[PDB]
RNA sequence: UUAAAGGAAUUGACGGAAGGGCACCACCAGGAGUGGAGCCUGCGGCUUAAUUUGACUCAACACGGGAAACCUCACCCGGCCCGGACACGGACAGGAUUGACAGAUUGAUAGCUCUUUCUCGAUUCCGUGGGUGGUGGUGCAUGGCCGUUCUUAGUUGGUGGAGCGAUUUGUCUGGUUAAUUCCGAUAACGAACGAGACUCUGGCAUGCUAACUAGUUACGCGACCCCCGAGCGGUAACUUCUUAGAGGGACAAGUGGCGUUCAGCCACCCGAGAUUGAGCAAUAACAGGUCUGUGAUGCCCUUAGAUGUCCGGGGCUGCACGCGCGCUACACUGACUGGCUCAGCGUGUGCCUACCCUACGCCGGCAGGCGCGGGUAACCCGUUGAACCCCAUUCGUGAUGGGGAUCGGGGAUUGCAAUUAUUCCCCAUGAACGAGGAAUUCCCAGUAAGUGCGGGUCAUAAGCUUGCGUUGAUUAAGUCCCUGCCCU
């Protein structure tokens, strides 16, 4: 039993990852590290300008997609009670059984 | 040119139960999708909300490629001749809420 | 009545943006549809920085 | 039964954003129109318009919240009430530059010259907490020529990293 | 540019389509002051020749709704 | 005959005027080259019914991410549709309002028209006004965006001095720096934008935080060899190797010297580094480009046989020519054949509306086809067994086996359709080219160059462009002589 913690930015990652640590360290549950996945990136170049006039100038747009994984065997009982978090909207939440 | 009975009844029968209606630019050159609600794809949608565009009876809106429809309460008083063929209700916009 | 001919299932004119229907200049396979021009104004509300 | 993947789940869902932000910012330019912020939950997909004037977000009766919750839901695909919206007040007016170029497009339609209106929307914003402000206004000005004519007061940083924010 | 597409009509200045017709149009016969005698031959059970009839060729027919084509010598 | 000619004085600009500095879009010592040949891709000019158009020194010319069979298409030829909203009003068909079977013509089974007569039916058809559409003109009306002035460090108000005044002082004699960066002096003071500061990447490290979607140590299952406890590979602990979360680490700090108390400069060491590369980037302008990106827009033009939109062909690919960016060669440091061995960005499916990444096995010599499986992704492609490079054979200075342009026949794949363009593969044909004149482009350390890969258009589709990797130079680290810039 897996979930999968993807977040939009690393500021509410680390957020996300230091309240779920501190909600799953006083139950009695072997809480596996949060693993740290690369970071994702799409990067688009733009031409910048709709008339090629001037010198070849170019954009370059990045994201950066964040991931973290965690393993914890449990009941299906004990994962619905974990899984109501007051969270940031920036952070999705995948479980897998 | 006639445009069939039931969906000129159906496309204001969809009209009064909610009251805002959605539709695209895509009018049948490239490809005939059809529309999410009903079965005309565009064409007769948009020849049927001309006249209530036109008339200033239901708004018009355009998100990127899509037509909105909005309605108003004074749009509500001009509809009210169609309102004369069914039993007068209020639709589920401005009578009730929770 | 013949509407509909040249079926248009590949190539240029399968690609129509979501921003103006642009079709001149070219669509990007992203996972997106812009036109290049109002690309460069929304990708700060889409989530791309310049860094 | 269909997914797809998280390098176009996320582009997909800024894509969501900015259209629900530019076509609410379209076509509700009367009020005072801040942003919006769309939290995530898979039971109620949650829609916060942040508004300066919230009357014509909350309507007469409780209608053009509800027209609105509509337009969202016969388009995006939330059927059974998945989507709801709820609206906040912006107590600050002149903090969002956005809203006041929303009241600056309706007082300039309607008389209301570019000069007093420039000097009675800079008197609102320093008098608004803010520490600094510019208008740029171009076009054809009292002249067939475009005459860029440009507003400034106060403390404005033009360079660097933190201009965005 | 300064290009330009004016009228030249070389083949025909044609003109579209308008239906004319007579005053009315009789389908049927007054036989004994109330029996209708059958001028015009039917259309076969397809969900057509409930109240379409056929239309008069030398060696063909005609559904008005569904274009059935039926031919005998 | 003329409405100015004049005088000092203020601010730009200019000087083949002086002083002080900067820059490889400048030079020196150099490196690689272009311009010479072939080919690709654009421009001008020709030719045609059309060969659609904008852009013309940096600041256009593989630019419109402009790689077109129709698609894109805006250009020629032919043919359909009105999506002609809506107010009045003409016939109102005693209800026949627009879709058509068969024959002639037209590519068409276009009811385009004609012969013929059935049909959903108060939506019609037409006129009078208005409205809509236009990749039509106008960027010399404009908005937004971009480029350039300008990648140099410059710019401005408040109060107070000088002058009637435009203006000036603040914004500087001097020293220093990449900098109007700072110290200092000072009729200026307190200030502001900008530069720095900011964000990311690269460099070092923690036995801090951790990992079965990433590995190690021993251990067993377990194949081979000596058989002498050894050696290569397949299938209980902690992050050293792949990833990032916090924090640290570098600040000209310590020493010697030069500098004015200063501001600062040069060499050492500890260090991974004595600072890498990008992004953002001021006031004010160009009468720079884009109306052909937008239902972003003002004016004019067309609106029924349409400058609106569909369908079928051609075209932008057309060549007596010149020019620009590029690819390949002109061989022996090499070409061919065989063996060996190494990666990093980044991409991949049933999509807000039609689509891939391919592993394994079989068949075919080849491009390819078939059966099946995995991957909505650190899971599978994939430990991207990449090219140059590392060894062995052949070639022998010959336009040669270097060069593969041109041309003929055939075989597979995407697409409905490739012939006046796909693409790839097999054989064959084997030109010019002997290191390029006048002139000219870029560059100082993981740098130029050699070489390959990923993304953009993609369906087939890179010689373009953006990024990533492998090998990796010579020589400056100075100057204002050519060009250009900053301040007196
Ligand atoms: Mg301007
Ligand atoms: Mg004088
Ligand atoms: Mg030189
Ligand atoms: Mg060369
Ligand atoms: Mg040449
Ligand atoms: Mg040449
Ligand atoms: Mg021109
Ligand atoms: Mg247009
Ligand atoms: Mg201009
Ligand atoms: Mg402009
Ligand atoms: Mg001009
Ligand atoms: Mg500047
Ligand atoms: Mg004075
Ligand atoms: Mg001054
Ligand atoms: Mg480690
Ligand atoms: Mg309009
Ligand atoms: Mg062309
Ligand atoms: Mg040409
Ligand atoms: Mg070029
Ligand atoms: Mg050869
Ligand atoms: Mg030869
Ligand atoms: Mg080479
Ligand atoms: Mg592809
Ligand atoms: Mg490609
Ligand atoms: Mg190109
Ligand atoms: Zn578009």
């Amino acid at each position: 039993i897996r979930i999968t913690l993807t977040s939009r930015n690393v500021k509410s990652l680390e957020k996300v990852c230091a309240d779920l640590i501190r909600g799953a360290k006083e139950k009695n549950l072997k809480v596996k590290g949060p693993v740290r996945m690369p970071t994702k990136t799409l990067r688009i170049t733009t031409r910048k300008t709709p008339c090629g006039e001037g010198s070849k100038t170019w954009d370059r747009f990045q994201m950066r997609i964040h991931k973290r994984l965690i393993d914890l065997h449990s009941p299906s009982e004990i994962v619905k009670q974990i899984t109501s978090i007051s969270i940031e909207p920036g952070v999705e939440v995948e479980v897998t059984i | 040119m006639l445009m069939p009975k039931k969906n000129r009844i159906a496309i204001y029968e969809l009209l009064f139960k909610e009251g805002v209606m959605v539709a695209k630019k895509d009018v049948h050159m490239p490809k005939h999708p059809e529309l999410a609600d009903k079965n005309v794809p565009n064409l007769h949608v948009m020849k049927a909300m001309q006249s209530l565009k036109s008339r200033g009876y239901v708004k018009e809106q355009f998100a990127w490629r899509h037509f909105y429809w909005y309605l108003t309460n004074e749009g509500i008083q001009y509809l009210r001749d169609y309102l004369h063929l069914p039993p007068e209700i209020v639709p589920a916009t401005l009578r009730r809420s929770r | 009545q013949l509407y509909w001919s040249h079926p248009r299932k590949f190539g240029q004119g399968s690609r129509s943006c979501r921003v103006c229907s642009n079709r001149h200049g070219l669509i990007r396979k992203y996972g997106l549809n812009m036109c290049r021009q109002c690309f460069r104004q929304y990708a700060k509300d889409i989530g791309f920085i310049k860094l | 039964a269909v997914q797809i993947s998280k390098k176009r789940k996320f582009v997909a869902d800024g894509i969501f954003k900015a259209e629900l932000n530019e076509f609410l910012t379209r076509e509700l330019a009367e009020d005072g129109y801040s942003g919006v912020e769309v939290r995530v939950t898979p039971t109620r997909t949650e829609i916060i318009i942040l508004a300066t004037r919230t009357q014509n977000v909350l309507g007469e009766k409780g209608r053009r919240i509800r027209e609105l919750t509509a337009v969202v839901q016969k388009r995006f695909g939330f059927p059974e009430g998945s989507v709801e919206l709820y609206a906040e007040k912006v107590a600050t007016r002149g903090l969002c530059a956005i809203a006041q170029a929303e009241s600056l497009r309706y007082k300039l339609l309607g008389g209301l010259a570019v000069r007093r209106a420039c000097y009675g929307v800079l008197r609102f914003i320093m008098e608004s907490g803010a520490k600094g402000c510019e208008v740029v206004v171009s076009g054809k000005l009292r002249g067939q020529r475009a005459k860029s004519m440009k507003f400034v007061d106060g403390l404005m940083i033009h360079s660097g990293d933190p201009v965005n924010y | 540019k300064r290009k330009k597409k004016s009228y030249t009509t070389p083949k025909k200045n044609k003109h579209k389509r308008k239906k004319v017709k007579l005053a009315v149009l009789k389908y049927y016969k007054v036989d004994e002051n109330g029996k209708i005698s059958r001028l015009r031959r039917e259309c076969p059970s397809d969900e057509c020749g409930a109240g379409v009839f056929m239309a008069s060729h030398f060696d063909r027919h005609y559904c008005g709704k569904c274009c059935l084509t039926y031919c005998f010598n």
